[PDB]
């Protein structure tokens, strides 16, 4: 149905009323979201249907209609903007400087902003407007707060 | 069955609310894509 580029809410009617389970990015006719939002299930866009193309539970990413298109990366120095699309609330750009997740396989960017689980799949942007990753997969720090990683996929 | 709805354009907003810290956390990632705090 609607394949226009932009940020989208991922909703469901399987519970009470209409519940937002996550967010996603439409870019180049491909819907990008976090795997834990949809679980690989098909999505609906008006009368049209989005069938999954690629997905990985460890990366926690999933693409619809085609391969992963997002390929920008945080430069390790600049402030980014989380386009937070919260449940029931309007889309809102929050500027922050990301921290670092140090792992046995290298360092990853991390936005220290707390949002409901329904915000998962909200894009993280650079000063150019490019999508450098998605919010929704991170850790719970000592003060109960959430610090999500900047999760980017791979463009073939 | 899940469905999508447009929420807006993907542009940077000049003069947006600047908040949040930049912490260096030591994490581990398991086969289920779940992060954990290493100490
Ligand atoms: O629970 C969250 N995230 C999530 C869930 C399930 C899975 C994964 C990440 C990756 N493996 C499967 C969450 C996302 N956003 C904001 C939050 N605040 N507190 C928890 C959250």
């Amino acid at each position: 149905g609607e394949t226009t580029d932009g940020v989208y809410r991922v909703m469901t009617r399987r519970l009470l009323g209409s519940t937002q389970v996550g967010v996603g990015v439409m870019q180049e006719g491909v819907f990008h979201t976090m795997w834990h939002v949809t679980k690989g299930a098909a999505l609906r866009s008006g009368e049209g249907r989005l069938d999954p193309y690629w997905g990985d539970v460890k990366q926690d990413l999933v693409s619809y209609c085609g391969p992963w298109k997002l390929d920008a990366a945080w430069d390790g120095l600049s402030e980014v903007q989380l386009l937070a699309v919260p449940p029931g609330e309007r889309a809102k750009n929050i500027q922050t400087l990301p921290g670092i997740f140090k792992t046995k396989d290298g360092d990853i960017g991390a936005v220290a902003l707390d949002y409901p689980a329904g915000t998962s799949g909200s894009p993280i942007l650079d000063k150019c407007g490019r999508v450098i990753g998605l919010y929704g997969n991170g850790v719970v720090i000592k003060n109960g707060s959430y610090v999500s990683a900047i999760t980017q996929g791979k463009r073939e | 069955d899940m469905y999508i709805e447009r929420a807006g354009d993907i542009t940077w907003e000049k003069d947006a609310e600047v908040t949040g810290n930049s912490p260096r956390l030591d994490v581990a990632l398991d086969e289920s894509g779940d992060f954990s705090l290493v100490e």
